[PDB]
RNA sequence: ACCUCGAUGUCGACUCAUCUCAUCCUCGAGCUGAAGCAGGUUCGAAGGGUUCGGCUGUUCGCCGAUUAAAGAGAUACGUGAGUUGGGUUCAAACCGUCGUGAGACAGGUUGGUCCCUAUCUAUUGUGCCCGUAGGAAGAUUGAAGAGUGUUGCUUCUAGUACGAGAGGACCGAAGCGAGGACACCUCUUAUGCUCCAGUUGUAGCGCCAGCUGCACCGCUGGGUAGUAACGUGUCUAUUAGAUAAACGCUGAAAGCAUCUAAGUGUGAAACUAUCUCAAAGAUUAAUCUUCCCAUUUCGCAAGAAAGUAAGAGCCGUCAAAGACGAUGACGUUGAUAGGUUACAGGUGUAAGCAUAGUGAUAUGUUGAGCUGAGUAAUACUAAUUGCUCGAGGACU
RNA sequence: AGCGAAAUUCCUAGUCGGGUAAAUUCCGUCCCGCUUGAAUGGUGUAACCAUCUCUUGACUGUCUCGGCUAUAGACUCGGUG
């Protein structure tokens, strides 16, 4: 499905433009990507309009995949847009406003003010 | 590939003797002669349904 | 643990919305009630087993030795019979239903046939790897897989016995354990079981007690609001 | 299983022929006490 | 696979089915291999069921699987069949024609089968 | 034993809604979704059209595509799911079922509907 | 230099791995100038795993990104009758050099072809003969087995103990898991090539319309069943026996004591019981069961003739199955396949009629058109009254 | 003079910069120049090379991650063989 190396935009006011997935954290052989999961990424394009610069390897969070997935509650959520977010190891990223929708899978892991701040909560 | 020897008569027979033919089904005609295979039209026309066919 | 169970046949499979209004893969199975033909108790037959009769058919299409044995035991005419070893014995001739055999939440094991794939290669029968075909393909990429523990005068110079090779795949009953009992029904001997059923079309399932535990019943049922507006 | 141990020992002390394995078949050793040839009046001996 | 007998795909299969159904309707009976005979009989049953009801729509529907043959032109074929064959079998539900096993041909020594109709 | 295989209706009746406003590929519809969070009962409203509708009684599913402020989201629901409140909005001219060209078109280019 | 110089494919990569521990993690434990955290040292033990991108004729070598860990050694330096040929070491040529020069450098580069229809040992599944010992067949046992026995995160218990202070434990439970074995296409995706709708050109059909062939199954959109995954569904056990490290309690030798010399518990992802099934030709041919008849009798108990009814095979309707065999039912005693019928599904108002539009076109027609394999009753067709062998319990 | 690790330089994985998440790629800067060298040219040059590379766009079944069907055989049947 959603294999890595897919340049995507951001979801908040961070100045960065593009970023690519590089590796899977911890156990390998995952080979795929899912919504609301923390994955180590390699930035691909980040103009100095913010704080991110090209050549940085950190763990970003993807929330939108155009391929979509089946959540085991009985909701086949499939998106048509791609974007991610970079959290500073807490419940708030650098941007003031959160653009783009956000999944509710990231609930028992916290991060509810982001839902209240994002444009859509599905 | 190939070996460095020949295959004698016995190996071939062990291959050939198990290629031997078998028996067949059979159907005695209930109205005529010319004994025929089972589920097959007898070679003298008159078949069960009718003379669906001819002798030749 | 205590061994009980009943037979079954696949009569469909779809989604069922259980409690919390969440989808569960539920397979509808027609269970075949078994009429006990007796018990082959140990110290009397050396292998304890409850003899179950099944495939209820008529009389004029029966075999004289089987018919004679069936009448000697006076068991009601069913086409076939089988034993379940170490199964809890029951009286000769009775009503066997999964609703009374188990609870609506116990854990059971199943035994269902698979699909006949005909002759099949390793990658689809043992699920081995297939490498890239780019930068030139040419020769067959998937025939048997290359192994070399034998080369020269004496390293192995032959293959170990049991190396999975040419043959037919599938069309064999597979036993899976630890499947929950989901729903109880007795209108037409129907049951509900969670998961995906082995068998391509019209598979027959042998269901007995799971052998990891006797099966702890937990309350799970279906939730729905059948309303008209 | 201990009778098969004696089977292996005697089969290792016999000359390897078809007669050897037939002699092995001609031995009825079992761990239990209930058998069938005791009805044939077996002459009791020891170390023959 | 390069130069050889090029193809025996389902296109040629349905083409041969059309040729054989046209022939058997042109001669009331045909003798061919049983494997092809059964597929021919299925298509013949479908055509017969289509021809049971008669109308310009039904004629158009029937005119999608027939071709001109000798001793019976396609128009002559249609006329003769719709005149006699369709009403004759309009009382038997299913099992319209009869297929019976024949002997082997001299050429390929392969099994043949005879399909008969117009009772 | 011979089974009619009509048990699909029997398992439907234990999961069926009694009104269930139906739809075809090419009809706009809004779907109300009651959610029991026990702290915020969100009546999720999903508007759009059904792109493909699976039938066969109990396997009846359908994908609805919403465009929330220019964000296209196509989500596949199921007919027999509880808490489903389908409210029919309008019906359009069903040109071909399983609309695949409606998964790529957007507003100011939609099809006509019926009040 | 012992033969393979009367041909040794002898690298890398990929697949398959396997074998051993000097296990790396992983399991447990002891010791420790080891408060805890965090360690180090020593010991036994393999169940699984021991990552990836890149450059390089490279695993190498290095950079960078992850886990509790990114192992080591081996298979003519694993794997060219498995594949490629990526090249020192071709021929063709160049760069710089050397040689007076043919050419060469133990230097680099442009470019470049590494066959096999399997005779057999080996290996895997399927089939016929009979044994199997009165035959035939159902239930089986089980002698020996295999698969499998992997792993982490978080929280509650606990910021609890611990030092005092930051910091901060193993484990009881829970969920989250990865990853694979397995199940099917149930919902999502894919597929669907005799399935249809839109759909142009030629060719034809007196003509419009309409049909067909070809033009990538003319094409695009889908989809019945089946078949896969990109889909979610079972599991990652427990138990016991002996257990390694490792303590034991008693206790002698050697009037104290001391796991040991006697007796006596403990305890490792290690081994096996235990889980999944195969599994009597298992010659160790194992048990029970029922039916068969014992319808005479020259000959060696029923062939010198009556020769199973138990069945078994042939043939066909077929199909979970499906290279053939076999597989399971059915075979006129009749519903086993195809249908006949109605239905699911879509294909989405067919043609055509009528109305307005020059015409395209806008509405009833009408979910209409049909359905390979989808759901069910179905003598309507096909499954022959068809052929062959087939017992006297063979001997204690 | 010029050019100077390159197809040429042994010290090499030549210094440094660029890019690359990550450069045994490549291009520029110094110049490890046994063997730098001026018509077996010293520097480069417009167009072009089935010239040799290096990077990207778009793109894909090459990988992820393989499945269905069709032809063609492999399977059976008949003829040679």
């Amino acid at each position: 499905m959603v294999s890595f190396m897919t340049r995507l935009n951001v979801a908040d006011n961070t100045g960065a433009k593009q970023v690519g997935i590089i590796k899977v954290l911890g156990s390998t052989r995952k080979r795929y990507a899912f919504l609301g999961d923390v994955v180590v990424v390699s930035v691909k394009d980040a103009i100095p309009s913010g704080m991110v610069k090209k050549g940085q390897v950190l763990r970003a969070v993807i929330v939108r995949t155009k391929k979509g997935q089946q959540r085991k509650d009985g909701t086949h959520l499939k998106f048509d847009d791609n974007a991610c977010v970079l959290i500073k190891e807490d419940k708030s990223p650098r941007g003031t406003r959160i653009f783009g929708p956000v999944a509710r899978e990231l609930r028992e892991r916290g991060y509810n003010k982001i839902l209240s701040l994002a444009v859509e909560v599905v | 590939a190939v070996q460095q020897r020949r295959s004698s008569k016995h190996r071939r027979d062990k291959r050939r003797s198990h290629d031997a033919l078998t028996a067949q089904a059979l159907s005695v005609c209930q109205k005529c002669g010319k004994k025929k295979l089972f589920h097959r039209v007898c070679s003298c026309g008159m078949y069960g349904d009718l003379r669906v066919k001819k002798a030749y | 643990m205590e061994i009980r169970g009943i037979f079954g046949v696949k009569v469909g499979m779809s989604q069922v919305f259980t409690t919390n209004n969440e989808r569960l893969p539920i397979t509808v199975i027609y269970c075949e009630p078994n009429q006990v033909a007796g018990v082959k108790t140990e110290a009397k037959d050396k292998y304890s087993a409850t003899l179950l009769s099944f495939d209820t058919v008529e009389n004029k299409k029966l075999n004289k030795p089987q018919q004679g044995f069936f009448e000697k035991n006076n068991l009601k005419p069913t086409k076939h019979l089988q034993e379940i070893r170490n199964m809890t014995g029951f009286e000769m001739g009775q009503q066997i239903t999964p609703q009374n055999l188990f609870q609506v939440g116990e854990y059971v094991d199943v035994s269902a046939i698979s699909k006949g794939r005909g002759f099949t290669g390793a990658i689809k029968r043992w699920n081995f790897k297939i490498g890239p075909l780019g930068h030139g393909a040419g020769y067959p990429h998937r025939f048997q897989g290359s192994v070399q523990a034998g080369r020269g005068g004496a390293s192995a110079q032959r293959v170990f016995k049991g190396k999975k090779m040419s043959g037919h795949y599938g069309h064999e009953k597979v036993t899976v354990q630890n499947l929950r009992i989901v729903g109880f029904d007795e209108a037409n001997m129907l049951v509900l079981v969670s998961g995906a059923i082995a068998g391509p079309e019209g598979g027959v399932v042998l269901i007995r007690t799971a052998k990891k535990k006797p099966g702890v019943v937990k309350p799970i049922e279906l939730a729905v609001q059948t309303e008209k507006a | 299983q201990s009778d098969k141990l004696v089977y292996n020992a005697v089969k290792g002390m016999l000359p390897d022929n078809r007669l050897s394995r037939r002699w092995i078949t001609k031995v009825h050793v079992f761990k239990g006490d209930k058998h069938n040839m005791e009805a044939q009046k077996p002459t009791t001996l020891n170390w023959s | 696979s390069y130069i050889n007998k090029p193809g025996k795909t389902s296109a040629w299969r349905v083409m041969t089915v059309r040729q054989q159904v046209s022939a058997v309707l042109a001669y009331g009976k045909i003798e061919t291999t049983l494997k092809k005979a059964k597929n021919t009989q299925k298509r013949l049953d479908k055509l017969i069921t289509l021809a049971k009801v008669d109308n310009f729509n039904n004629r158009r529907q029937v005119k999608k699987w027939l071709l001109n043959t000798n001793l019976f032109d396609v128009d002559q074929l249609m006329d003769h069949l719709f005149s006699k064959v369709a009403p004759k079998y309009e009382k038997t539900p299913g099992g319209y024609s009869r297929v019976l096993k024949l002997g082997p041909r001299r050429g390929d020594a392969t099994e043949m089968a005879i399909l008969q109709l117009t009772d | 034993k011979i089974n009619k295989q009509a048990l699909i209706d029997l398992v439907e009746q234990k999961q069926l809604k009694a009104y269930v406003p139906e739809f075809s590929a090419g009809d706009e519809v809004n779907v109300a979704i009651k959610l029991k969070e026990k702290e915020k009962v969100r009546i999720q409203n999903f508007t759009g059209t059904v792109l493909r509708r699976r039938g066969k009684g109990i396997s009846e599913t359908f994908i609805v595509r919403k465009t929330t402020d220019g964000i296209p989201i196509e989500k596949n629901f199921q007919i027999h799911n509880p808490n489903i409140s389908i409210e029919l909005k309008r019906r359009g001219k069903v040109r071909r079922a399983y609309i695949s060209y409606m998964r790529e078109r957007s507003g100011k280019a939609a099809k006509i509907k019926e009040r």
